[PDB]
């Protein structure tokens, strides 16, 4: 199945929090991000299918996710340009990840479930 | 002088669900503490298969420093001994939302024209009300004819509320 | 009045320390009594995917308070830590405003825990 | 102080002022003795709440009101408080620092002690 | 003619201060990169007081990083984050003061904004 | 006096990665700045279909202040232009456990009794070691014979590693 998927919900409404904006990249040799990845959060909170079992590859990577977009299109004023999380990945085996975020407009937490 | 025992208070004799039901838009409303719907309010009421009457009012809540949401709020009405007089169960689609339990009665009401409901939150211990809300309805919403708003404010009088509603403001705010 | 069973209530637990689901936690839930008592209500142990499914049903799950009580103190000795936690409680109010399914999910760690609510429509 | 308490809001984001705090002890049959009680600051924190002396071992009960903080301001929060419980000076002297984040749909609580 | 930047960090996992975290201030230029604005290590307490001052601290986006791997290598842990990223706009409308928190786990963190004036 | 740069440092000849297939257990550790495996140690070594050799390990890891834990690692070599000198690419299956990419390097060993591995983390400019691990292992838990032990001493004597060795313990710690 998928080696990466992101989760969203909203800590203010107590909800999935639904077509967000979350974005990938993976640091290049050169120390720049290069565009890896794309998508918004289903119904459910859920960004699946975002890369495959080949093409994820030992690099570093960044999630970020809009959290900006979500807060303004609600009309609450967030803090947080977006939510940056900042992984290595793969270097350890073949893994499947799992970034989870928890949004709040001043406040976020996010956590990962690697399963071995 | 004038009695403001809620318990003293006039409501609509041999109140009919049946003719109540339909649209009623909001024109006026007095507050209570923590007010919760502010303007651009619009209700639906309906009688039940068993008898019992629901409602499903629309409108803009103002919430925390200044976030702005139309709620679509719920409301059951179980009956008791007076035709007229209900307690209203309540909670908003979204969970968020404000969820209560209300006497909720009415008033007065001629069907047709308006409706005046009101709401007694909180008792004083010599009957008088603490903490009550009251909205006057209309089925027109660009206002009432003057024999209408006559009662009405005979109504807001007996109360013990005159000169207290909030003016209820309609601008499409909450539009599909 | 017979209606189908999916679940009004999942727990989710997941260790922060290691990445990975919080297998075989204890959890406990109480209803609030007349007398402000907690009243037993469900008991039961986390799967292999971190979920407690299956607590309770729709027609048993009534308007009330409940109390969601987490043995993270069980789960972090049985480990080696030494928790800061004796467990982790949970009260809230539910089923008091329309037919909605409700997940708790805890985040936890030795010093610190998180839960939150996703409660649906 | 032997115990502090720090609360924030992390909707506003800004500290929740006037969240009423009411710490209890374990009795020895198993109930609770309002130990103490008070409402944080301006800045959130509520200091003054005990001394070294009457801060004996057992556990003990931080209750947040939350549902108050949040119902006075439009919304029906799902938790009616928050509650840390933990036992206390089972090995001498410690200062705990109860720090608590708080959203309608969630909230993360902390324990900073030192010693 | 006291600070308005303070940083606070925590550690979920051993329960005090996460001390001799360093953190690391960014802000952004026209073209769209990071200036090195300031840099320093929490205290004993946790806490970066003087990053920076009142005047100094202009108008922009800012990035405030914070160096979870370090502390968490330096305790037998292959953490999972390489660093804690609080992005935010501050000072579009006159002054106003800041304060980052941070809670922190191998596998979570949560980050937090006490704003005031 | 002695030449302490590590491209100076002798290692295995032609070093048989079939016959060091097998159990061998931890017997002395020189500690790199920054220790992982604590005690316990025992490592299984194997070759691939491909001629690539490959390990396992379970040992205790103390992680925080006191958390003592039993790992089980696992690290691939993949080899030099000198059959004795690999790049080791290892990891836990738990993943919060310690992972990296180190050379590793059989400076002797007999296949039957001893093996002498050492790795170069850091180096100073001069070309000598600035942190470095070295295992001793041995076949039979128990020890080693006498002729052995003068080998493996002469061995850590030139790696510039003399009395710097802890004693690795093997109670069962990590067990059932
Ligand atoms: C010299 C490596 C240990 C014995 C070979 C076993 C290789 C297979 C296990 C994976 C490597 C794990 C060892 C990394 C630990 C480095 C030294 C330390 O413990 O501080
Ligand atoms: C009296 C309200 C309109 C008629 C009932 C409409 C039914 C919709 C369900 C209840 C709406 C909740 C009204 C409770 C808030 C009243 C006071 C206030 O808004 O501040």
């Amino acid at each position: 199945k998928c080696p990466l998927m992101v989760k969203v919900l909203d800590a203010v409404r107590g909800s999935p929090a639904i077509n967000v904006a979350v974005h990938v990249f993976r640091k290049a040799a050169d120390d720049t991000w290069e565009p890896f990845a794309s998508g918004k959060t289903s119904e459910s909170g859920e960004l699946h299918g975002l890369t495959t079992e080949e093409e994820f590859v030992e690099g570093i990577y960044k999630v970020e996710i809009d959290t900006k977009s979500y807060w303004k299109a609600l009309g609450i004023s967030p803090f947080h340009e977006h939510a940056e999380v900042v992984f290595t990945a793969n270097d350890s085996g073949p893994r499947r990840y799992t970034i989870a975020a928890l949004l709040s407009p001043y406040s976020y937490s996010t956590t990962a479930v690697v399963t071995n | 002088e004038r009695d403001c025992r809620v318990s003293s208070f006039r409501v609509k004799e041999n109140f009919d669900k049946a003719r109540f039901s339909g649209t009623w838009y909001a024109m006026a409303k007095k507050d209570p503490e923590g007010l919760f719907l502010q303007d651009n309010i619009v209700a639906e009421f309906s009688v039940d298969e068993t008898g019992q009457m629901s409602a499903t009012a629309k409108g803009r809540v103002r919430l925390l420093n200044n976030w702005d949401v139309c709620a679509d709020m719920v409301g059951t009405f179980t009956d008791t001994e007076d035709p007229a007089k209900f307690k209203m169960k309540y909670w908003g689609v979204a969970s968020f939302l404000q969820k209560g339990n209300d006497d909720h009665w009415i008033v007065d009401t001629d069907y047709d024209t308006y409706a005046v409901q009101y709401s007694c939150r909180l008792l004083n211990l010599d009957g008088t009300c603490a903490d009550s809300y009251s909205f006057v309805f209309s089925r027109d919403p660009n206002g009432l004819p003057p024999e209408a708003q006559k009662i009405v404010r005979q109504r807001q009088e007996e109360l013990c509320l005159a000169r207290q509603y909030r003016l209820i403001v309609h601008n499409g705010y909450c539009d599909g």
